[PDB]
């Protein structure tokens, strides 16, 4: 079985 | 002003998003120019690189994040991310824990830590956390189709209906919105989305592999037009992660071997270390030419060797699939490339030019689901090394305790010579089948199964109990070495009944869905006494699958489960069964060949999907057309009449038993010249200065 993927998460900038 | 480096970053999100991937960098950069200690631009930028393949330096800048900001999060999260493509399981645990315990309500470090639980097969824990994740954010589409292929490996069908539907849903609006689609490509064929969808999904993938090597901005190759530097041969290359063991090395080890060196010159590509098993030795061994990619990380470096051996046809084995290097085939350092085999579908990607197939597999009205242009084996793209592997399995004889076939089973490479010294066996026509009589040696060995013992000693021959191998020949219970002495199978040993027909199915259990089994209900339900013989994987889905059963009116003594057996012991123990029935969903492929090769068949019916064609071209191969149904309805008919006509039972098995021997379906040395005129076929195509087409023949 392959790698389940993942979320990266974008940082807004305030 | 502070609002410089805050519009470059942000702007740089929004790039990113787009698929700009190389603007995004450069603004993130910009923003670290203007200003040095902005632990969002550091981690935003790592992000990026991690898309680009830049591991280690993603790595320096989500550390410089949190030296900024110790209580950083995202940093943190994402830093996992990279660490669990590193390999890394224990450091990306760390990382998301320690996300978690800063943000509780972090919904993207709940459903990566999920991602990790999947993996390790701990699937009640990812199932707790990615429905944690969608709980603190509902429209998460990573979350909600990888709680579904939970849902899916343990057979939960709760509301099933309407996860079917979320999950087209999802993929129609990320495709509409050029977004990489949450389903992955391996497991697009399980649910019911359009052919254009699945060849988008797959399509999309393969564009990851293109973030990875623009950055090495290597110019195109040029490629061989003659075979004079090889002397005419036609060089081919093999890659893949998975010579040692692993299926597709009991399918294809013996290849390499059997190219015929006077006009052929074989390289195979390994992109996994050596796992020190007989499978990886004798490629090794066998192959022209051994290459370990596996000390070439770079995809840049590791293209120019296969281009600096002159390849001429390179065969890509992974698809998408682990261990994959698909960077390698984007950047194109062969003139031709093909995939063959490891990957059931589809790479919807421009830099593979053919998909190796077979005309029922893959017949030309449905060319549109693949991106590649078709390429014909005469008969079926399938292929086995059970003849090699398992050759104590070609000949059998059973103990007549009362005569069946598959209740009581010896094998044995010596069996013929064992079976010499006992005067009282009678031979059945039905090739022949010896029948020992209920006596003394018989006795013996029904003690040492019900005993439990590990093997006895009859004339001097080593008699194994068939639940023992791996304490007896480890590489023997492996299919590295074939075994040495005769072994003893039985259906007590299962727990399935003596008197009754066996219906078995061994494949993962994510491959059955509602209407699979609401089929397999209606066989059992037309068959007195009948079984069925599942496989535990995993274990947590027996209740399930139970209670579906028994909801469709079938009691729970009527299912019975074993564990995942060893190689051998799970080729070995299909014997016991009478029939095996097909998911019709995706095909066994790999437990397909490994049924047949017992004599035992197989039912099936195709499907659209080259995942849902496989065993019916192979059933084409063998000579079997009578066991392939065009609907459900001929599926049942089928599996019905072939356990109760117990006379046309006979006659079927006895088929399967011959042909596996006499059909081109376990046949390494007429594949292999046959896939020779193949490439051929290929080459001269190119010469003749043209692109690839169809070799439909
Ligand atoms: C897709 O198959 C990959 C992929 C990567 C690694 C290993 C395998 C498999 N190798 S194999 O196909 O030859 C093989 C072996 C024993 C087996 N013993 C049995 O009792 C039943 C099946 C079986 C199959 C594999 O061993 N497993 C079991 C595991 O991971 O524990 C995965 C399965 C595939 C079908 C059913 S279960």
């Amino acid at each position: 079985t392959h790698e389940t993927g993942t979320t990266n998460t974008a940082t807004t900038a305030t | 002003c502070p609002t410089h480096a805050d519009s470059l970053n942000n702007l740089a999100n929004i790039k990113r998003e787009q698929g700009n991937i190389e603007e995004a960098v450069r603004l993130y950069r910009k923003a670290l120019e203007v200003f040095p200690e902005f632990a969002a631009a550091h981690s935003n930028l790592a992000s990026v690189l991690q898309q680009q393949g830049k591991l280690q330096e993603a790595l320096m800048h989500y550390k410089e994040a949190i030296r900024i900001s110790p209580t950083f999060a995202d940093a943190y999260s994402n830093m996992g991310n990279t660490l669990k493509e590193m390999q890394d399981v224990q450091g990306a645990l760390q990382c998301y824990t320690r996300a978690i315990q800063i943000n509780p309500a972090f919904a993207d470090a709940h459903s990566n830590l999920a991602s990790i639980h999947k993996d390790s097969g701990n699937i009640p824990e990812a199932i707790a956390s990615y429905r944690t994740a969608l709980k603190l954010k509902p429209d998460f589409p990573d979350a909600y189709c990888n709680l579904a292929h939970c849902l899916q490996i343990v057979c939960d069908w709760t509301d099933y209906d309407e996860r079917m539907k979320k999950l087209v849903s999802i993929v129609a609006d990320q495709l509409e919105k050029n977004r990489l689609p949450s389903v992955h490509p391996h497991h697009s064929m399980l649910y019911p989305l359009s052919h254009g969808f699945r060849k988008a999904i797959a399509e999309r993938h393969g564009n990851l592999c293109l973030d990875k090597i623009n950055v090495l901005h290597k110019p195109p190759y040029e490629h061989p037009k003659d075979l004079k530097l090889s002397d005419g041969r036609l060089r081919v290359g093999y890659v893949s992660s998975d010579f040692g063991n692993h299926p597709t090395s009991h399918l294809m080890q013996s290849i390499p071997g059997m190219h015929n060196p006077d006009k052929f010159e074989v390289f195979c590509y390994a992109l996994s270390p050596d796992d020190g098993t007989n499978f990886r030795v004798k490629v090794m061994a066998e192959a022209n030419h051994f290459i370990d990619l596996s000390q070439i990380p770079c995809n840049g470096k590791a293209a120019d060797r296969i281009h600096q051996d002159g390849i001429h046809i390179l065969v890509n084995m992974n698809g998408y699939t682990k261990g994959a290097r698909n960077e390698l085939f984007a950047l194109r350092p062969a003139p031709i490339q093909a995939m063959w085999l490891g990957y059931p579908g589809t790479s919807g990607a421009l830099f593979m030019d053919y998909i190796i197939t077979d005309q029922e597999t893959s017949p030309a009205e449905v060319a549109e689901q693949y991106s590649e242009k078709l390429a014909y084996m005469p008969h079926t793209f399938f292929i086995g090394d059970h003849a090699n592997m398992f050759p104590h399995l070609k000949k059998k004889a059973v103990i007549d305790f009362k005569i069946y076939d598959n209740r009581i089973v010896l094998n044995g490479i010596d069996l013929k010579a064992f079976l010499d010294s006992l005067p009282d066996v009678k031979i059945v026509k039905m090739l022949n089948m010896p029948v020992i009589p209920m006596n003394t040696i018989a006795e013996a060995v029904i003690e040492m199964i019900n005993r439990g013992q590990i093997q006895i000693t009859i004339n001097g021959f080593s008699i194994s109990n068939g639940l023992a191998t791996t304490q007896i020949n480890n590489k023997a219970a492996t299919g590295e070495e074939v075994p040495r002495t005769i072994i003893v199978t039985t259906r007590s040993q299962y727990g399935l009944p003596e008197d009754a027909i066996v219906y078995c199915n061994f494949n993962q259990l994510y491959k059955i869905d509602p209407s699979t089994l609401q089929m397999w209900a209606n066989i059992l339900k037309r068959v007195p006494n009948s079984v069925l013989w599942l496989l535990r994987f995993p274990a947590v889905g027996e209740p399930n699958i139970q209670q579906y059963a028994q909801n469709m009116g079938l009691p729970q003594n009527r299912i019975i489960f074993s564990p995942v057996a060893p190689k051998e012991e799970h080729v070995r123990r299909g014997q016991l069964a009478d029939v095996c029935l097909d998911t019709p969903l995706c095909n066994g492929h790999t437990t397909g060949m490994d049924v047949l090769w017992a004599g035992t068949p197989m039912v099936t019916m195709p499907g659209e999907t080259l995942a849902s064609r496989v065993a019916a071209s192979q059933l084409t191969c063998l000579g079997c057309l009578e066991l392939i149904a065009k609907n459900r309805q001929e599926y049942e008919d089928i599996a019905v009449k072939l356990g109760t006509d117990l006379e046309y039972l006979k006659k079927v098995r006895g088929k399967v038993w011959k042909q596996r021997i006499s059909s081109p379906l376990f046949n390494t040395k007429q594949y292999t010249m046959e896939l020779e005129r193949l490439y051929l076929q290929m080459w001269e195509h190119y010469a003749a200065g043209n692109k690839p087409d169809h070799m439909i023949k």
